[PDB]
C-alpha cells in the first residue's frame, strides 16, 4: 500500500486513487483475518 | 485502581488474560476500516 | 506405649477407613437415579457412550486397590519396630477412595444395565461382597493383634481373586486365563522350592554345632518361607492385573526380598563348611531364585505380549502393489509375463531386509516377532508364484495355470497389507492403549485425593484450589481418548479414528502436564501425611504417564503422510446423516436433552465454537495461499471438531426447546454451514494441488464471508436474543440512505435545530447508558435497551441530517456528516459488542470491551455538539460534561475488568 500511497501523494488522480483502494481488499481481509483468530476465546481471555 | 485490589486478596484468584489483549485489537480494527471509508470516498485532500 | 503414636494415628486412620466401607454399601441402595433417554438416537449413543466410558472407571480405580493392598504387606514384611506404618495408612486410603468411586460408579451402571438385560444384580452383590473382604483385611492390618502372618496373607488372597471375579462380572477380563493361572504354577512351585530349601536349611541346621549360629540359619528359613508364602498371596492378587504397570514393581519389590532371603539363607549355607549338605544347597538356592528369574521372564513378556512395535516404512510395498496389475492385464504373453515375476521378487526382498533391520532398533520383539511371521507370508506367496506365472504363460489354454495365479495374487497383496497394517497399529496398541489407560487411573486419583484433601478441613469454603479448578476441566478431557479406544479397537483398519487418538492425546498434554506441577505444589500443603504420599506417588505416575505420551505423539504424527484433507470431509458426512436422522427427530417433537445440557450454557457454547471454527477458517486461507503445506490437512481436521462440538451443541439446545418452528430453523441453519463448510474441503483440495493460483484464493474468500454470514444465520437463530439484528438492521439500513444521496428537505432556522439536536443526544446517551445498567440484569433486558435505542438513534439520525444542509459549505457538511460516519460505525461496533455481550455476559472482559465502546460513541457525539452547536450561550460547555459524568459513574457500578494495562504505581501518579 506504501507503493500506491508515494504514488498518490500529490497525485491528485481519480483513476489511479483507485489502485490503493481496490489493494486495500486483501489488507482488510488479512487484518479481519486475524481478529478472526483473536477471536478464538482460549487465546483470547482467561477468567479470573 | 480498584480492580487490583480485587487481585489483592489471597484467596482470589489471577487470570492470564488469555496470550493477547483482544481490546487492543478491536480497536485497530475499527479504525483502520473508519480510515478505509474516508479513502472510500473519491474526493478527498491529500491531507486527509 | 505398647504401640507407637504413629500407630496411634494409623488406628484413627483404621477407624476413618473402616467407617467409609460400610457406608458404601449402605449408600449402594439407592442404586437407578436414572434419566430417561428416550427413542433419539443421540440419547442412545449417549447410552453407547457412558457404557463404554464408565466400565474403564472402575477398571481403572480396581488396579490401584490391588497395588495398595500387597502393598501393605510389603510395607509389614519386616519385623516389628521396623515398618513405616505412616505408609502403610497411604495404601489404605486410596483403597477407600477407589471403593468410594465404586459405589457412585457401579449405580450408574446398575441404571445401565438394568435397561439392556436387567441382569446387573449378581454385580451388585460380588462388589459389596468384595468391600467385605477388605473390611476383614483392616481388621488383620491392626498390630496389636497376635494373629499370625498367614491369617493376614490368606485374607488378603480373597480380596484379590474376588476382585478379578468382580472384573469378570464386568467382562473386561482382558487378560486370559491360561496365562493367569501359569502364576499360580509357579508361585506355589517357588514355595515349594523354598520350602524344600528350608528344610534344607533346617537339616543343616542339626550340623550345626555352635549356638546363635542354628538359630541365625532358621530365622532366615522362616523369613524366607514367610516372603514366598507372600508371594503366594501377592501374586493372588495382580493375577487379573499383570497389565497394569503401577503395582509391577511391588513384584521384583519382595522379589527383592526373596533374594535378600535366598542371600540371607545361602550365607548360612556355606557356613556348613565340609558338608555334603553345602553342595546340594547352592545348586538349590540357584534354582530358587531361577523360578524368580523364569517367572521374571515371562512377567516382561506378560507386559509384551500386548505391547508390539514395528515400523511401518513401507518403501517397497509401494513397489509391490503397482506391479501386481501388470500381470492380469498383460494376460495372454509368454514374454512379458516372465519379466514381472522377477522385478516382484525383488519389490517383496526390498522389505525382507529391511523388517529384520527394524527389529534390531527396537525395543520389545512382539511385533518384531510378528514381522518375522509377516515377512515369511511375504516370502512364502513369492515362492508359489513364480511357478504358477511359469506354467501361465508357457501354457496359456490350461486352466489349472490360471487358476492357481489368481490365489496366489491375493495370499501376497492384502498379507502386504496384512504386514503394514499390523506394523503400524500394534504400535499404537504399545502406544495409545497404554497412553489413555494408565492416565486414567492417575486422573482420578489426584481427584479422590484432592476431594480428600478438600474434605480434611472443617470448612471448604475457599481452599484455593491449583487442581479442583483444573480438575473439573481435564475430567472432560478423559472421556474423549476413551471412547476412541474401543473404536479404535472395533475400526483398527480405517487410520481416522486412530488419527483422532493422536489429536485427543495432544489436546490432553496441555491440561494434563500443567497439574501435575501443581499436584507437586500442593504435595506440602496438606497437614496430613500419609495423603501426600500417595500425591507424591501419583504425580511419579503422572510423570511416568506423560514421558510416554509424547513418544507416541511425535511418532505416530510421522506414521503417514499428510493425507488428512480427504478425511476431514467424510468426518462432516457422518454428522450431516445424524443431523438428518435429527431432523427426523425434530419432525416427531419428543426429544429428551442430555442432562449435563444447559439452555443458559450451551447457547455460550455455541457461540465460542462458532468464533473457534472461524479463526481456524483464516488459518486455513494463509496455509492455502502457500499451497502445498502439511498443515493444510492439520486445520482441516481442526474444523471437522470444531463442527463437531457444534453439532452436537446445537442438537443440544433442539431438544431443550419446545417451539417447533424455530427447531426447523436451528436445523437448516446449521445444515446450510456444512453445505458452505462441504464446499470449503471440495476447493481446498483443489487449492493444495494448484500451487500460487490467485483465482482459488479469491474464491474460497467469498465462501468464507458467506460461511461467516452462514455463521451470523446460527447467530440471528437464537430465541434468547430479541430484535437485536432487526436494530442493527435499523441502525444500519438508515445510516447507509443517509451516506448515499441524503439531502434535508427543509432546513427551517439555526436556533429551532440546536434546541433539538441537545435535547434528542441527552436520552440517546442516557439509553446507551442502561445498556451496561442492564449488565448486570437479564441478558433479554439487553435487546429490550437495543430496541429503545436503535430507534432513538434512528430519531437522532434524521435530526441530525436535518441542520446539515443549514450549514452553508457542503464540505463543513461534509465533515459533520463525515463525523456523524465515526458516530455511527462506533454504535454499530458498539452493536456488535451487544451480539456478543448478550451471548455471553460472563465474561468481564467483554462487558470492559462494551463499556469502551460505550465511552466511544459517547466522545464521538459530544465534538461534533461542539462543532455544531453554538458556543456563545455557554450552556453547551456544561452539556457535554454531563452526559460523559453518567457514563463513568455506571463504569465504576462493575469493578471486574481493568481500564489500562498500568500497575499499581503508575496508576497512583
Amino acid at each position: 500500500l506504501v507503493k500506491t500511497i508515494k504514488a498518490l501523494d500529490g497525485a491528485f488522480t481519480e483513476e489511479n486513487r483507485a489502485q490503493c483502494r481496490a489493494a486495500t481488499a486483501p489488507l482488510l481481509e488479512a487484518v479481519d483475518n486475524l481478529s478472526a483468530f483473536a477471536s478464538n476465546p482460549e487465546f483470547s481471555s482467561i477468567p479470573a | 485502581a480498584a480492580y487490583l485490589v480485587g487481585v489483592s486478596d489471597p484467596n482470589s484468584q489471577a487470570g492470564q488474560q488469555g496470550l493477547v489483549e483482544p481490546t487492543q485489537f478491536a480497536r485497530a480494527n475499527q479504525a483502520i476500516q473508519m480510515a478505509c471509508q474516508s479513502l472510500g470516498e473519491p474526493g478527498c485532500t491529500q491531507a486527509q | 506405649p505398647p504401640l507407637t503414636s504413629a500407630q496411634q494415628a494409623l488406628t484413627g486412620t483404621i477407624n476413618s477407613s473402616m467407617q467409609a466401607v460400610q457406608a458404601a454399601q449402605a449408600t449402594l441402595d439407592d442404586f437407578d437415579t436414572l434419566p430417561p433417554l428416550g427413542q433419539d438416537a443421540a440419547s442412545k449413543a449417549w447410552r453407547k457412550n457412558k457404557m463404554d466410558e464408565s466400565k474403564h472407571e472402575i477398571h481403572s480405580q480396581v488396579d490401584a486397590i490391588t497395588a495398595g493392598t500387597a502393598s501393605v504387606v510389603n510395607l509389614t514384611a519386616g519385623d516389628p519396630a521396623e515398618t513405616d506404618y505412616t505408609a502403610v495408612g497411604c495404601a489404605v486410603t486410596t483403597i477407600s477412595s477407589n471403593l468410594t468411586e465404586m459405589s457412585r460408579g457401579v449405580k450408574l451402571l446398575a441404571a445401565l444395565l438394568e435397561d439392556e438385560g436387567g441382569s446387573g444384580r449378581p454385580l451388585l452383590q460380588a462388589a459389596k461382597g468384595l468391600a467385605g473382604a477388605v473390611s476383614e483385611l483392616l481388621r488383620s492390618a491392626q498390630p496389636a493383634s497376635a494373629e499370625p502372618r498367614q491369617n493376614l496373607l490368606q485374607a488378603a488372597g480373597n480380596v484379590g481373586q474376588a476382585s478379578g471375579e468382580l472384573l469378570q462380572q464386568i467382562g473386561e477380563s482382558d487378560t486370559d486365563p491360561h496365562f493367569q493361572d501359569a502364576l499360580m504354577q509357579l508361585a506355589k512351585a517357588v514355595a515349594s522350592a523354598a520350602a524344600a530349601l528350608v528344610l534344607k536349611a533346617k537339616s543343616v541346621a542339626q550340623r550345626t554345632e555352635d549356638s546363635g549360629l542354628q538359630t541365625q540359619v532358621i530365622a532366615a528359613a522362616t523369613q524366607c518361607a514367610l516372603s514366598t508364602s507372600q508371594l503366594v498371596a501377592c501374586t493372588k492378587v495382580v493375577a487379573p492385573t499383570i497389565s497394569s504397570p503401577v503395582c509391577q514393581e511391588q513384584l521384583v519389590e519382595a522379589g527383592r526380598l526373596v533374594a535378600k532371603a535366598v542371600e540371607g539363607c545361602v550365607s548360612a549355607s556355606q557356613a556348613a563348611t565340609e558338608d555334603g549338605q553345602l553342595l546340594r544347597g547352592v545348586g538349590a538356592a540357584a534354582t530358587a531364585v531361577t523360578q524368580a528369574l523364569n517367572e521374571l521372564l515371562q512377567h516382561v513378556k506378560a507386559h509384551a505380549t500386548g505391547a508390539g512395535p514395528a515400523g511401518r516404512y513401507d518403501q517397497a510395498t509401494d513397489t509391490i502393489l503397482t506391479v501386481t496389475e501388470n500381470i492380469f492385464s498383460s494376460m495372454g504373453d509368454a514374454g512379458e509375463m516372465v519379466r514381472q515375476a522377477r522385478i516382484l521378487a525383488q519389490a517383496t526382498s526390498d522389505l525382507v531386509n529391511a523388517i529384520k533391520a527394524d527389529a534390531e532398533g527396537e525395543s520389545d520383539l512382539e511385533n518384531s516377532r510378528k514381522l518375522l511371521s509377516a515377512a515369511k507370508i511375504l516370502a512364502d506367496a513369492t515362492a508359489k508364484m513364480v511357478e504358477a506365472a511359469k506354467g501361465a504363460a508357457a501354457h496359456p489354454d490350461s486352466e489349472e495355470q490360471q487358476q492357481r495365479l489368481r490365489e496366489a495374487a491375493e495370499g501376497l497383496r492384502m498379507a502386504t497389507n496384512a504386514a503394514a497394517q499390523n506394523a503400524i497399529k500394534k504400535k499404537l496398541v504399545q502406544r495409545l492403549e497404554h497412553a489413555a489407560k494408565q492416565a486414567a487411573a492417575s486422573a482420578t486419583q489426584t481427584i479422590a485425593a484432592a476431594q480428600h484433601a478438600a474434605s480434611t478441613p472443617k470448612a471448604s469454603a475457599g481452599p484455593q484450589p491449583l487442581l479442583v479448578q483444573s480438575c473439573k476441566a481435564v475430567a472432560e478431557q478423559i472421556p474423549l481418548l476413551v471412547q476412541g479406544v474401543r473404536g479404535s479397537q472395533a475400526q483398527p483398519d480405517s487410520p481416522s479414528a486412530q488419527l483422532a487418538l493422536i489429536a485427543a492425546s495432544q489436546s490432553f498434554l496441555q491440561p494434563g502436564g500443567k497439574m501435575v506441577a501443581a499436584a507437586k505444589a500442593s504435595v506440602p500443603t496438606i497437614q496430613d501425611q500419609a495423603s501426600a504420599m500417595q500425591l507424591s506417588q501419583c504425580a511419579k505416575n503422572l510423570g511416568t504417564a506423560l514421558a510416554e505420551l509424547r513418544t507416541a505423539a511425535q511418532k505416530a504424527q510421522e506414521a503417514c503422510g499428510p493425507l488428512e484433507m480427504d478425511s476431514a470431509l467424510s468426518v462432516v458426512q457422518n454428522l450431516e446423516k445424524d443431523l438428518q436422522e435429527v431432523k427426523a427427530a425434530a419432525r416427531d417433537g419428543k426429544l429428551k436433552p442430555l442432562p449435563g445440557e444447559t439452555m443458559e450454557k450451551c447457547t455460550q457454547d455455541l457461540g465460542n465454537s462458532t468464533k473457534a471454527v472461524s479463526s481456524a477458517i483464516a488459518q486455513l486461507l494463509g496455509e492455502v495461499a502457500q499451497g502445498n503445506e502439511n498443515y493444510a490437512g492439520i486445520a482441516a481436521r481442526d474444523v471437522a471438531g470444531g463442527l463437531r462440538s457444534l453439532a452436537q451443541a446445537a442438537r443440544g439446545v433442539a431438544a431443550l426447546t419446545s417451539d417447533p418452528a424455530v427447531q426447523a430453523i436451528v436445523l437448516d441453519t446449521a445444515s446450510d454451514v456444512l453445505d458452505k463448510a462441504s464446499s470449503l474441503i471440495e476447493e481446498a483440495k483443489k487449492a493444495a494441488g494448484h500451487p500460487g493460483d490467485p483465482e482459488s484464493q479469491q474464491r474460497l474468500a467469498q465462501v468464507a464471508k458467506a460461511v461467516t454470514q452462514a455463521l451470523n444465520r446460527c447467530v440471528s437463530c437464537l430465541p434468547g436474543q430479541r430484535d437485536v439484528d432487526n436494530a442493527l438492521r435499523a441502525v444500519g439500513d438508515a445510516s447507509k440512505r443517509l451516506l448515499s444521496d441524503s439531502l434535508p428537505p427543509s432546513t427551517g432556522t439555526f436556533q429551532e435545530a440546536q434546541s433539538r439536536l441537545n435535547e434528542a443526544a441527552a436520552g440517546l446517551n442516557q439509553a446507551a447508558t442502561e445498556l451496561v445498567q442492564a449488565s448486570r440484569g437479564t441478558p433479554q433486558d439487553l435487546a429490550r435497551a437495543s430496541g429503545r435505542f436503535g430507534q432513538d438513534f434512528s430519531t437522532f439520525l434524521e435530526a441530525g441530517v436535518e441542520m446539515a444542509g443549514q450549514a452553508p459549505s457542503q464540505e463543513d457538511r461534509a465533515q459533520v456528516v463525515s463525523n456523524l460516519k465515526g458516530i455511527s460505525m462506533s454504535s454499530s461496533k458498539l452493536l456488535l459488542a451487544a451480539k456478543a455481550l448478550s451471548t455471553d455476559p460472563a465474561a468481564p472482559n467483554l462487558k470492559s470491551q462494551l463499556a469502551a465502546a460505550a465511552r466511544a460513541v459517547t466522545d464521538s457525539i459530544n465534538q461534533l455538539i461542539t462543532m455544531c452547536t453554538q458556543q456563545a450561550p455557554g450552556q453547551k460547555e456544561c452539556d457535554n460534561a454531563l452526559r460523559e459524568l453518567e457514563t463513568v459513574r455506571e463504569l465504576l457500578e462493575n469493578p471486574v475488568q481493568p481500564i489500562n494495562d498500568m500497575s499499581y504505581f503508575g496508576c497512583l501518579d
